[PDB]
């Protein structure tokens, strides 16, 4: 649903550049492998790992709250 | 003669609820099936 | 002593006049005196023959 | 050490299935039996046994096993004591055991 | 805990007979006359006498007695009732029997 | 045979009646009672021997 | 990994591969038999209830319901039902006077556990009140599952 | 007046009394809690059919149908056989009762609680001397309406003789007889509670906001209105249906929702002229029929209320 | 009583046995129950 925290297969830390990756992507419009490259992602298991994650949290974010404060 | 017995819903309204809540197209089987939800291909 | 919630352990001790005790719900006096003829049923240990078997 | 043989080694999509073996496993040692024929519940939920059936008899049969063969029989599953009578074989006999 | 003990002779089938219950065999046999088609009093309370579930002919309930015997469900293996047709009825099981022998007998003196 | 079966008890004139045991009667939750087929069988049974003698 | 088996990453299980959420609901309703018999919500207690079952009612609240967030395990009741009996029924003793109500709860399956998740409240079609109780656990990878 | 047949767990070892016994059902056992004896083994927990002793009683009955392979003349005849059974005859009356009733219930699209206890109530009630020489078809309306009250779902007079045709002279005795037969029943063998009360007026206003498709808000405001009118004693002695209507209509103009009286009255069958009226003397109080709280938030205030 | 949440308003609402399960705001007939407020422990593995 959201960014894993760290790479499965060696435990590099990558949720803290599902940002980066996109503002790449979109402001400096890099291509994927390049963003990808420029993140510091040498090894292909994080490569995977930033490239195939599926962001279904802000789908869920558009539900209304079940409940108010 | 009154028309609200005349004419009973009824008969259609469980008729149609019975022919798809179960199988059985009558009043052939397995025509109606719960919606397989386990995932979207599914 | 064991009692049915450890490995090794024991589920229910049956006297020569054949009732059964449940270890549960026995503590409360005790321990259990074992005597000659007496049946515990222990949890299978190891080298204990068991038949395995598949379908069909 | 350096393995002799290379290996294949690289991405694949993999799939979780529906069957995880903690919602298959069940023991029975003992449990409720059903009103009719009185033998072991059926279905892991109400924690019912495993079945017995014709090709395990046989197989049992076979292996020359009669004395398992009747334990699995009588022992782990239903065992009823009846008085009949010497005169005619019918169960009908009132037995005021008290 | 087990059954209570019994002071028969234990012993091992060795062989069956096949037959057929005579009238006066079954009458012999069965405890009570069923002649009502209930199952309970106007009450709902206890068993109705002489019904269906007349508790003469066994319980199936862990917490009463059978009235035959006096012992529970688990020892009590059940006693038969009979209900004594108006008319004689044929066995759906031998109607081609019971032809075939009215074929081979004669249906005046039975020779 | 001349002692185990006769032609003549191929003929029903006296029904036997199973117990409870052959016929028990289940329950749902134990608030709603149900009977046996067996049992409502023997009741139809009954109802039409009664019709019966009472007509004849 | 002979026969159709694998080797998988102790690491990597422990990362989050291959887990998963499991949603399960229980429904229970309020049956009127009659304009006699009629099933309420309750928190039965040992002093009023007959055949209540062995587990634990303690995480029941004054309306029979079980709050979300709370943690339950194997034989925890989530739903807490009675149905009154009617007089002249003594079964394995231990009926008294006191006596006036019996459990129809329903309890959380014997192996599975987690927490309550959502429960609703609602009425059907017919106007009685039935209720909608959903349980979350985390299924990780073992040395049975299969992919 | 009969044998005990009555089976006792205790543990002989223990001698308490009463004991401490668990069920456990898991491993089929009665144990004691104390000493941890086994007292009863090999406990017990398609083939049956369900039934409710409560409407058709004790009857074991079975009918007869067509199977893979038969032939209609034997099932023609084996029904005409069943047909003429004199001990079934007397129970048959009262199947038909039943049948009549849930095609009353299912026509006038009302739950399946209603219609249960209106059959409950049927059968309770008939076979007696009082119930003797009324119309089946008042019997059948008085149940319906006893069966709907009981099931918080009270229907009105006039709602129940649009599908059963009964003049109200005989569907009032015959609901009074019904009622006198409940009591006495609920007495020597409950039944009654604040629902078996007449007007129950707060019952009906949701479904007439309804019919008139006014929104939720209206039916609350209508629902106050109609409760704080029972206060004047020039309109307590009013009809529920009056009163509940002509609250309706005040909450109606209260919100200036575009109905106008010749409409609620025909849809509600309640003469305009009636409902004019009973407009008039809430008017006078109009002060205690509006909520404090609209009044305050400002939805609407007294004056959006035409006054003549 | 205790409290509930309208499942289309959001609405908190506090019920008791006797009153009808409905919002009284909106009238939707369905309720979800507040999340209970005693803490709840989590393993972070
Ligand atoms: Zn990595
Ligand atoms: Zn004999
Ligand atoms: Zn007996
Ligand atoms: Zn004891
Ligand atoms: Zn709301």
């Amino acid at each position: 649903m959201i960014v894993p925290v760290r790479c499965f297969s060696c435990g590099k830390v990558v949720g803290d550049k599902w940002e980066s990756y996109l503002n790449l992507l979109q402001e400096d419009e890099l291509d994927e492998g390049t963003a990808l490259s420029r993140l510091g992602l040498k090894r292909y298991c994080c490569r995977r790992m930033i490239l195939t994650h599926v962001d279904l949290i802000e789908k869920f974010l558009r539900y209304n709250p079940l409940e108010k404060r | 003669f009154n028309m609200k017995l005349a004419i009973n819903a009824k008969t259609i309204t469980s008729g149609l609820k019975y022919a798809l809540a179960t199988g059985n197209w009558g009043e052939r089987a397995g025509v109606s099936q719960v919606l397989n939800r386990y995932t979207y291909s599914s | 002593r064991n009692g049915p919630n450890e490995h090794p352990g024991a589920k229910y001790v049956i006297r020569d006049s054949g009732d059964r005790i449940d270890l549960r719900y026995s503590k409360r006096a005790g321990d259990i005196q074992l005597q000659y003829g007496w049946k515990v049923e222990r949890h299978i240990m190891d080298n204990d023959p068991v038949l395995f078997n598949r379908q069909p | 050490k350096k393995l002799m043989a290379q290996i294949f080694f690289g991405p694949t999509y993999y799939q979780r299935l529906r069957h995880m073996v903690d919602d298959k496993i069940h023991a029975r040692a003992r449990g409720p039996m059903q009103v009719l024929t009185r033998q072991p519940v059926e279905g892991r939920s109400r924690d019912g046994g495993l079945r017995f059936g014709e090709m395990e008899r046989d197989c049992m049969i076979a292996h020359g096993a009669a004395s398992f063969l009747k334990e699995r029989l009588m022992e782990a599953s239903d065992a009823f004591r009846v008085h009949i009578c010497g005169i005619c074989g019918l169960m009908t006999v009132i037995a005021k055991l008290n | 805990v087990g059954q209570q003990y019994s002071s028969a002779p234990l012993r091992t089938v060795k062989e069956v007979q096949f037959g057929l219950f005579s009238p006066e065999e079954v009458r012999a046999i069965s405890v009570a006359k069923i002649r009502f088609p209930e199952t309970m009093d106007e009450t709902q309370t206890r068993a109705k006498i002489g019904g269906l579930n007349d508790p003469r002919l066994g319980s199936i309930d862990r917490n009463l007695k059978c009235q035959t015997c006096q012992e529970g469900m688990n020892e009590c293996p059940g006693h038969f009732g009979h209900i004594d047709l108006a008319k004689p009825v044929f066995h759906v099981g031998f109607i081609a029997k019971i032809k075939k022998v009215c074929e081979c007998v004669c249906m005046h003196c039975g020779k | 045979n001349e002692v185990f079966s006769r032609p003549e008890w191929m003929i029903l004139t006296c029904l036997p009646v199973p117990p409870p045991p052959v016929r028990p009667s289940i329950s749902f939750n134990e608030s709603q009672r149900g009977e046996d087929d067996l049992t409502f069988k023997l009741a139809d049974i009954l109802k039409a021997n009664i019709s019966l003698e009472t007509l004849e | 990994n002979q026969e159709d088996s694998m080797i998988m990453n102790q690491s990597s299980i422990d990362r989050g591969l291959f887990r998963s959420l499991f949603f399960r609901s229980y429904m229970d309703q309020e049956k009127k038999y009659g304009m006699s018999i009629t099933e309420t919500f309750e928190k039965p207690q040992r002093t009023n209830t007959l055949r209540m079952k062995h587990g634990t009612y303690d995480k029941l609240d004054d309306d029979g319901l079980i709050a979300p967030g709370v943690r339950v395990s194997g034989e925890d009741v989530i739903i807490g039902k009675t149905t009154p009996i009617s007089p002249d029924e003594e079964e394995l003793g231990q009926r008294t006077a006191y006596h006036s109500k019996r459990d129809a709860s329903t309890p959380l399956r014997s192996t599975e556990n987690g927490i309550v998740d959502q429960v609703l409240v609602t009425t059907n079609q017919d106007g009685l009140k039935f209720v909608k109780v959903r349980v979350r656990t985390t299924k990780i990878p073992q040395i049975g599952d299969k992919f | 007046r009969g044998p005990n047949l009555n089976i006792v767990l205790t543990c002989p070892e223990c001698k308490v009394y009463p004991p401490k016994i668990v069920e456990r059902f898991s491993e089929g056992d009665v144990v004691c809690a104390l000493c941890g004896l086994v007292l009863s083994d090999k406990l017990v927990d398609r083939v049956g059919e369900a039934s409710n002793p409560l409407l058709d009683g004790n009857n074991l009955s079975t009918r007869i149908g067509k199977g893979e392979t038969t032939d209609m003349r034997f099932t023609k005849e084996l029904n005409k056989a069943q047909g003429k059974n004199v001990m079934d005859k007397k129970d048959n009356e009262v199947q038909a009762a039943f049948a009549k009733i849930t095609m009353l219930c299912d026509a006038a699209e009302l739950p399946k609680i209603v219609k249960d206890c209106a059959k409950e109530a049927y059968k309770l009630c008939h076979d007696e001397k009082t119930l003797k020489g009324k119309s089946m078809e008042s019997i059948m309306a008085a149940s319906i309406l006893i069966g709907c009250r009981r099931a918080e779902v009270a229907r009105t007079f006039k709602e129940i003789q649009s599908l059963i045709h009964v003049k109200t002279k005989e569907f009032g005795k015959t609901l009074n007889i019904m009622k006198n037969i409940l009591r006495g029943k609920s007495e020597d063998g409950k039944i009654d509670t604040d629902n078996m009360s007449g007007a129950q007026n707060l019952t009906y206003i949701p479904r007439f906001c309804s019919h008139l498709g006014l929104p939720m808000q209206v039916t609350t405001s209508a629902e106050y209105t109609a409760k704080k009118c029972k206060e004047i004693k020039e309109i307590a002695g009013k009809s529920p249906i009056t009163i509940a209507v002509v609250s309706i209509y005040l909450n109606i103009l209260l919100f200036q929702i575009p109905i106008t009286a010749a409409k609620v009255g025909q849809t509600l069958q309640v003469t305009e002229g009636t409902i004019k009226s009973g407009y008039k003397i809430l008017y006078e109080h109009r002060d205690k029929l509006v909520d404090p709280q609209l009044i305050a938030n400002g939805v609407v205030s007294l004056d959006n209320l035409p006054g003549v | 009583t205790l409290k509930y949440i309208c499942a289309e308003c959001s609405s908190k609402l506090s019920l008791s046995r006797t009153d009808a399960v409905r919002c009284k705001d909106c009238g939707h007939r369905i309720l979800l129950k507040a999340r209970t407020k005693r803490l709840v422990q989590f393993e972070a593995r």
